């Protein structure tokens, strides 16, 4: 269920 | 092409026949008499696969064909209505309205062409929405999604406003309705879109052309973010990761547009003298700024994210 954690990082990372 | 269905004179003749049959059904019903929709159904040529492009699909290239569609639906049963939807989704790439609303096939649509697109959107999509909301089960919705994915280049359909909105309706309805078949069908749809998700946003030269013709100060892209919100909502974390990655530059471009509007609002609101025209200007800026915030947050909130005070953070 914890989608915001990783998703916020992928939006910046690449 | 119109010739791939029998020619212009043949299709225009079919439309006239359809109108005659509807007028007869409407007159009988109005006079409180018995109605038989067999002649009208037969005049539609849905089960006719005699041509490269079905005659019903070509009838939808004309405003007259489009405008009679809600009236046609008043005299049909569930399976007849489902056969129409099945035909539309089966030959969606051959639908002239898709070719006209695609920035790829029609990069410079005329005002007359844009009016046809808005008409098809207002009439045809309202019919599809009502029918699926009331007269459709899991198997039937899944059936329509498979018809779309198997008979069309799905990426091409997403370059069209009509195509994109039709897919959003199917996804949104499927999401309301076990988990298993839908997860499999969503993944088949996701496969046809993967590495091409950015193509749903039309080029700037296309937006400019539309904005100039319609006297729009900003391009309405709410339907794009609504599609992305429905695609994200029915996807697992791995689908969401791909979506965010593919539209990252579009997320940042929208934020820049909203921040430019916020700056304009600040610069104009500080002015001492404010005429009725400046008040109209400010109201227009605030409206368009809030619109961009709301459209982006429709997509972001679905993934537990939010755009607030110039930054994207966890909700």
């Amino acid at each position: 269920s914890s989608s915001p954690g990783q998703l916020l990082d992928i939006l910046n990372s690449k | 092409n119109l010739n791939k269905s029998g020619g212009k004179k043949f299709i225009l003749e079919l439309i006239e026949t359809v109108y005659e049959e509807i007028l007869d059904l409407e007159a009988n019903l109005r006079n409180g008499q018995q109605t038989d929709s067999t002649a009208m159904w037969e005049a539609l040529h849905i089960d006719d696969s005699s041509y490269d492009v079905n005659p019903f699909i070509s009838m939808l290239s004309f405003d007259k064909g489009i405008k009679i569609m809600p009236r046609i639906f008043n005299f049909l049963d569930k399976q007849q209505k489902l056969k129409i939807l099945q035909k539309i989704f089966n030959e969606l790439s051959h639908l002239q309205i898709i070719i006209l609303s695609s920035y790829k096939t029609t990069p410079k649509p005329t005002l007359t062409q844009l009016k046809k697109v808005d008409l098809f959107q207002m009439i045809i999509l309202k019919i599809i929405v009502s029918f699926l909301s009331n007269n459709s089960n899991f198997i039937e919705i899944m059936g329509l999604l498979l018809q779309l994915i198997r008979n069309n280049n799905v990426s091409f359909l997403t370059t069209s406003k009509i195509g994109l909105n039709l897919i959003t309706i199917l996804i949104s309805r499927a999401a309301l309705i076990e988990i298993s078949t839908w997860n499999e069908i969503y993944d088949k749809l996701f496969t046809s879109l993967e590495s091409k998700i950015q193509l749903i946003f039309p080029p700037r030269e296309y937006n400019d052309h539309i904005m100039r013709l319609q006297n729009d100060k900003f391009m309405d892209e709410a339907y794009i973010w609504a599609f992305l919100a429905s695609l994200a909502a029915s996807g697992k974390l791995n689908h969401q990761r791909i979506i965010i990655d593919e539209v990252r530059d579009e997320i940042f471009a929208t934020i820049n547009e909203a921040e430019t509007l916020q700056k304009k609002e600040k610069e104009l609101s500080v002015l001492p003298q404010r005429s009725q025209e400046l008040d109209t200007e400010l109201k227009s800026i605030i409206y368009n700024k809030e619109k961009l915030y709301q459209d982006l947050n429709l997509f972001l909130n679905v993934m537990g994210l939010v755009y607030r005070d110039g930054e994207i953070s966890e909700l």
